[PDB]
């Protein structure tokens, strides 16, 4: 688990 | 080129990713139901398990280990609560008016009242985490900032004194170029990016309100 | 709103026109020296105020909401006044033309010479970036702006104050491009000074409030 | 006396 895992990404 | 300044925007924004430090559980034994810390003594306990990886994060961040080990330090010293913070707000974001501390660690604003003079401080954070949604505030973007926080606030706190105040500044214009870079690929217009890059610059004198406030807490908790 | 209809040199313009007059301060001791302090800043806070009401949307706004800007920026705007003024004097602090200091100084208020050697590398930076005054108008108008609309509070009125204030935020920025454009700066010369004057704010901020906690304990 | 009469400006 890392911040990754949370929240929209641009890509 | 693999040096820092070298590096394309795509290749640094990359590199960042790569470096994200895991995101902690807080320490539960099902055997000890009666030492469990205070709400005081579970932040701590979790804040110094970040701390940890949080010294190792910043030592893969393009740069930073370029400076001094002085230097380093200091500029961890002054950054680690605004981090934290940042880092807390990020994961809270789609969890409205509570800050996930942890994923098996989800407080209300109400829990804030355990801790006297705590519930401003989570109050504080909650309009960040506002202010976040309210943006749309993208992965990509929040890992620069945080990376922007660690070279930015302790800077300002003799020749080679300006080489590295010189070197700092080279990186976080490298970093300013990659947020751009990231608007620009998204479809903004210049305007629209310069605005956005505005507004999330503007959001760290906040964060760094919420930590010097927090500071103050912790010392007087002493 | 007066303020959203303005081109970048009308905002300019604006900012320069309300800018308050300069004081002069009317051996060392702590106490005298923070009485010299104290008097010069409530002389500089009557005439902040009158200049708030001049920065475009500033008038636009509550009087609640703009007693609770200037509660939260006060400080931060006496101080990069204080900043700009010292640009051109290194290791100094120009309180007032005729109270010019250097850091050796600051210790004699136990607890000052941090915010004085912080205010100091301000200038520094500010004279590393051959910082201008448009733009220092500019930064201080912000900080008036931003400082403390995180912390407002319920209404629907409130939230439509706090878009307003966002929406002069973003003609602030554009008028900090456009100078910048003006100057022959580079797009990408013009993202990156606007970062490094932007972040110079969170620095601005810390130093207001560590100047806080030093009051507050006298 | 003003911020005018210190630094440098655009203009
Ligand atoms: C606001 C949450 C918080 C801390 C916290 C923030 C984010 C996070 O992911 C985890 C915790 C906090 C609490 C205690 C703390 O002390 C560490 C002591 N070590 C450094 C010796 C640090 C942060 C806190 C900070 C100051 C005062 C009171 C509470
Ligand atoms: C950094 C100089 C300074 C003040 C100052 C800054 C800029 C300026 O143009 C004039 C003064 C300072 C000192 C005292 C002070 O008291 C205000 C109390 N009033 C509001 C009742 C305000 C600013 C100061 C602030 C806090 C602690 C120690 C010194």
């Amino acid at each position: 688990l890392t911040s990754r895992d949370f929240g929209s990404w641009y890509a | 080129n693999s040096l820092a300044l070298s590096l394309t925007a795509d290749q640094m924004v990359s590199a960042l990713l790569d470096a994200e430090p895991p995101i902690l559980y807080s320490e539960y034994d099902p055997t000890r139901p009666f030492s469990e810390a205070s709400m005081m003594g579970l932040l701590t306990n979790l804040a110094d398990r970040e701390l940890v990886h949080m010294i190792n994060w910043a030592k893969r961040v393009p740069g930073f280990v370029d400076l001094t080990l002085h230097d380093q330090v200091h500029l961890l010293e002054c950054a680690w609560l605004e981090i934290l913070m940042i880092g807390l707000v990020w994961r809270s974001m789609e969890h409205p008016g509570k800050l996930l501390f942890a994923p098996n660690l989800l407080l209300d604003r109400n829990q804030g009242k355990c801790v006297e003079g705590m519930v401003e401080i989570f109050d504080m954070l909650l309009a960040t985490s506002s202010r976040f949604r309210m943006m749309n505030l993208q992965g990509e973007e929040f890992v620069c900032l945080k990376s922007i926080i660690l070279l930015n606030s302790g800077v300002y706190t003799t020749l080679k004194s300006l080489e590295e105040k010189d070197h700092i500044h080279r990186v976080l214009d490298k970093i300013t170029d990659t947020l751009i870079h990231l608007m620009a690929k998204a479809g903004l217009t210049l305007q629209q990016q310069h605005q956005r890059l505005a507004q999330l610059l503007l959001i760290l004198s906040h964060i760094r309100h919420m930590s010097n406030k927090g500071m103050e807490h912790l010392y007087s908790m002493k």
